[PDB]
């Protein structure tokens, strides 16, 4: 009884952001990390160890 | 060299690991896995034990002709999503209490009712049999004879009751106790026959607690279901 | 006559193009998608490659010969060729003889039809019957032990244009026995067990759910049974009766009653490959 | 009583004056000029077979190398992924499985089902076929998902709408997590093991402490059951599947969802989603017999990943992304690159 309003009370009282924000910090890791991903970009075959 | 001797170590052990599977692959398509469900108060905690332990969650082994079945329980959910993981049993068997339909405050059969339709039409479920028991004959026969309960009452459908034709009375029985089953037993086939699609059926059998030539009802059942699935195979039926 | 040569000619071209599409379609299907690899399917394979052979083999060089009139090849290559013809002919129904035992057994014993085929015993069973039909096939025919006696037999062997079938009377018996007369009564046998259980079953589910609630079975059964004996009963009637009196059937009726016979080939992939498995099979692929 | 029900409206009522305001504007928006990856082509590289029925349930090791599978045959299989050679075979009391996991160190194997027991094995034992250690009891519903946190403690979320941390040395709950309608379904653990979240069936998400014991926020984007949950890499994202062909990733720190995945032509359920290493493709699965390729900036498919004749009920991607592995009831694992 009492303890749901002061978890719901504890829950609402949390610092927010933009969402322009993380976008644009999502979108900077994805950018960052681009080349590493075999899936993304194409890897020779003598790499593969599944061929 | 060690690398060329590593190589022959995974081959031995894959040897034997493969040769294990073979050996389990034939016993896991001997037997046979069966499904048992029903309502609370219906009578499942007789069935299981009483029938089982002459004959010779919860998993009992029975065995009949030297044919291997398995039976799962249901332990002790008025919603099933766990049912997923039975879709590949033999057939499902269903015990409902025959006797309380007046006691209650839905009545109680009507929530039997409602669940076997629900069972019928799962989308998992399109191709499994289900094996019906109606326990409680005693009581049922004690209750509609000179009982103060009235059947129509609790159900209005009652009042055109033709006991059905091809009815087939057991010896020294009362027109009125059979005439008071029949009409549960076609409630329920109703609903099993409404979307059938010829793919599974419904067998309705009348039994109590003392009988225990049940063991062998489930088998014939078993063979017919095969023979039905065999049949439907090559479009012979 | 040039029309009606030509004409021969296009209709003996076409049956062979059918014979081969169908063999390697279904052999294909076979092969290639791993859900169709069953027990079952084992004998279809082998079915399938008994009529490739028949339709590569046997056909294309029959019709060659009843257009030009003529054999232009050696006399050992026709003694291949009537080897090849009669393996070809007597492995094309100890196939379906196996099929329709094998239903038996899946229909009428369902509680101990896993444990008595399995994996292993298909192979066995279909490299035992393949032998059989070599020994009947190859060793009489091979060694010498089947030529005739009469002076007109005897002049077309020794004549090396000329290729024609002659035999005694015990090998055409044995050979007519050991291929057509066995194979019949045991498909008949099973398939009207199979008929009396479809029937049973039926009355049962009439009697328990008749109120809310045979034909296909019969048409069924009438089909597979009516096509094989309707293509091959003339023929092994034909072969006792002109070998038990002689001057009594002529060498075109004879031959027309044969090639009636190997159209059966043709129809096999029409009637065992009907289920919906091989119809999403052949639409996966080439489709 | 009802004052308080009025107390819990005034603090319901502040939270949409502030996401409302928040959203300045949409990940789509910003994620215009970004130019598509284009189209990506898989073909089956490796086939494994032995199993006896269907799947539910794999985890990839920590080398990239080895994974471990469980069928409703009662059996846990490792394998090698570069030889395809088969390495144990460890029988199960039971027969019902529903989850599986692979130690980080190698070393142990965990696996429970519809039975309320939660079983370690170890591998690493000198001279012996690998044996139970412990059995973890206490929940009283079906066990749903299960991964290791460290080498010594495991948390798990079972059907009775609680999740537990336990401790493998003594078998005692720990910490007990509380306030779902639902069953639990699913789980999925950050990079540095500080916080997880659990998708349940009342469509609800939230978030968790492991240390404290109490779930700091929680998104209702969802309508329907929630099958399946990942964790972005990063860590400020996750994307959540549900059974109305729908996927939705949310956001940590803005706290609220920002782009949602759909098709007009797909009315079917949802059983896996995964991410990639770089977190620009979504890998989810369907129950169309076959899988499928997004794009997390984009929401448009790069490409079809099919070939299984039964539905696809499990998915993972190496920690070195090298491939990405799926399995399905039709008895077939298969890995893919
Ligand atoms: N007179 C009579 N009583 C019966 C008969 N069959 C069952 N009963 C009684 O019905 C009771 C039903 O309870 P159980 O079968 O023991 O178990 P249960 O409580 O129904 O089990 P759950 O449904 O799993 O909760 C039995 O304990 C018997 O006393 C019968 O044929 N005749
Ligand atoms: C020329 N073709 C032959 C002729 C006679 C014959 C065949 C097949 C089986 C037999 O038992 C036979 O007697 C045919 O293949």
């Amino acid at each position: 009884a009492r303890k749901l309003v002061e978890q719901l009370k504890m829950e609402a009282n949390i610092d927010r952001i933009k969402v322009s924000k993380a976008a644009a910090d999502l979108m900077a890791y994805c950018e960052a990390h681009a080349k590493e991903d075999p899936l993304l970009t194409p890897v020779p075959a003598s790499e593969n160890p599944f061929r | 060299e060690d690398q060329r001797n590593e190589e022959k170590a995974q081959r031995e052990a894959n040897k034997k690991i493969e040769k294990q599977l073979q050996k389990d692959k034939q016993v896991y398509r001997a037997t046979h896995r069966l499904l048992l469900l029903g309502a609370g108060e219906s009578g499942k905690s007789t069935i299981v034990k009483q029938m089982r332990i002459l004959h010779v969650i919860f998993e009992t082994k029975f065995q009949v002709d030297k044919v291997n079945f398995h039976m799962f329980d249901v332990g002790g959910d008025e919603r099933r999503k766990w049912i997923q993981c039975f879709n590949d049993v033999t057939a499902i068997i269903f015990v409902v209490a025959s006797s309380s339909y007046n006691m209650v405050q839905t009545n109680r059969l009507q929530e039997a009712l409602n669940l076997f339709k629900s069972i019928w039409n799962n989308r998992w479920l399109r191709t499994i049999s289900v094996i019906l028991f109606l326990n409680k004959q005693d009581l049922l026969a004690e209750k509609v004879l000179a009982g103060k309960s009235k059947i129509e009452d609790y159900f209005p459908e009652f009042a055109r009751y033709t006991t059905p034709e091809d009815a087939t009375p057991e010896p020294g029985e009362d027109p009125r106790v059979t005439r008071a089953k029949y009409f549960i037993r076609d409630e329920f086939l109703r609903i099993s026959t409404a979307s059938g699609d010829g793919r599974h059926y419904c067998y309705p059998h009348f039994t109590c607690a003392v009988d225990t030539e049940n063991i062998r009802r489930v088998f014939n059942d078993c063979r017919d279901i095969i023979q039905r699935m065999h049949l439907r195979q090559y479009e012979l039926l | 006559d040039e029309v009606w040569v030509v004409g021969m000619g296009i209709v003996m071209s076409l049956i062979v193009l059918a014979i081969v599409f169908g063999n390697v379609l279904v052999i294909t299907a076979i092969a290639k998608f791993e859900r169709l690899q069953t027990v079952t399917n084992y004998f279809i394979t082998s079915l399938a490659c008994a009529d490739l052979v028949m339709g590569l083999a046997v056909v294309p060089f029959g019709a060659a010969h009843i257009l030009t009139k003529t054999w232009t090849f050696g006399n050992f290559w026709c003694e291949f060729w009537t080897s090849i013809d009669v393996l070809c002919v007597t492995a094309s129904i100890e196939t379906l003889c196996v099929i329709a035992v094998d239903r038996y057994f899946a229909i009428t014993s369902p509680f101990k039809y896993q444990s008595l085929l399995t994996k292993n015993k298909a192979r066995v069973i279909i490299l035992m019957v393949w032998i059989v039909s070599g020994l009947t096939s190859f060793l009489p025919i091979q060694m010498h032990w089947y030529r005739a006696t009469h002076q007109e037999a005897i002049n077309c062997y020794a004549e090396e244009t000329c290729c024609d079938f002659f035999t005694n009377q015990a090998y055409a018996i044995a050979s007519s026995i050991v291929s057509f007369y066995v194979p019949l009564v045991i498909m008949v046998f099973v398939y009207s067990r199979v008929f009396q259980e479809a029937k049973r079953q039926l009355q049962k589910i009439d009697k328990s759910e008749g109120r809310f609630h045979e034909h296909k079975a019969l048409k069924t059964l009438g089909i597979i049974m009516g096509t094989f004996t309707l293509c091959w009963l003339p023929f092994f009637i034909v072969n006792i009766v002109h070998v038990i009196q002689d001057n009594l059937i002529r060498k075109e009726v004879y031959i027309l009653l044969n090639w009636i016979g190997y159209v059966n080939s043709g129809f096999n992939p029409l009637i065992y490959c009907r289920s919906p498995d091989f119809r999403i099979a052949f639409q996966e692929l080439l489709c | 009583l009802d004052q308080l029900r009025q107390e819990a409206e005034q603090l319901k009522n502040q939270i949409r004056d502030a996401r409302k305001a928040c959203a300045d504007a949409t990940l789509s928006q910003i994620t215009n000029n970004i130019d598509p990856v284009g189209r990506i082509q898989m073909r089956t590289r490796r086939t494994l077979r032995g199993h006896l029925a269907k799947i539910y349930a794999m985890h990839w090791g920590t080398d990239s190398r080895l994974l471990v599978s469980a069928s409703q045959d009662g059996k846990l299989i490792i394998w090698d992924s570069y030889t395809t050679n088969k390495v144990h075979a460890i029988p199960l009391r039971s027969s019902w499985v529903m989850t599986c996991a692979y130690a980080p160190s190698g070393n142990y194997v965990a696996c429970g089902g519809l039975d309320n027991i939660c079983s370690i094995y170890n591998l690493k034992t000198r001279e012996g076929n690998v044996r139970v250690s412990r059995e973890l009891a206490g929940h009283t519903g079906y066990l749903s998902c299960c991964r290791f946190l460290d080498d010594n403690q495991i948390v798990t979320s079972s059907g009775d709408t609680t999740c537990a941390l336990w401790d493998i040395e003594t078998g005692q709950q720990t910490t007990t997590f509380t306030g779902h309608t639902g069953d639990v379904m699913s789980l999925s653990l950050a990079p540095d093991t500080r916080l997880f979240v659990s998708g349940a069936c009342d469509a609800s998400a939230k978030l968790w402490d492991v240390r404290e014991g109490m779930c700091r926020q929680t998104f209702t984007g969802h309508e329907s059951d929630i099958n399946a949950i990942c964790f972005f890499p990063n860590g400020n994202a996750f994307a959540t599947g549900s059974d109305d062909a729908t996927c939705r990733l949310f956001d940590l720190r803005a706290d609220q969802e920002l782009m949602t995945y759909s098709h007009d032509n797909i009315i079917c359920g949802i059983t896996s989603v995964s991410f990639s290493k770089s977190g620009r493709l979504l890998l989810a699965g369907y129950d169309d017999f076959n899988c499928n390729v997004w794009d997390a900036l984009k929401a448009d498919r790069a490409g079809v990943l099919a070939g299984h004749d039964n539905r696809v009920s499990c998915l993972g991607v190496t920690d070195d992304g090298m491939a990405v592995a799926t399995g399905s009831w039709d008895s077939f694992l298969k890995i893919w690159n």
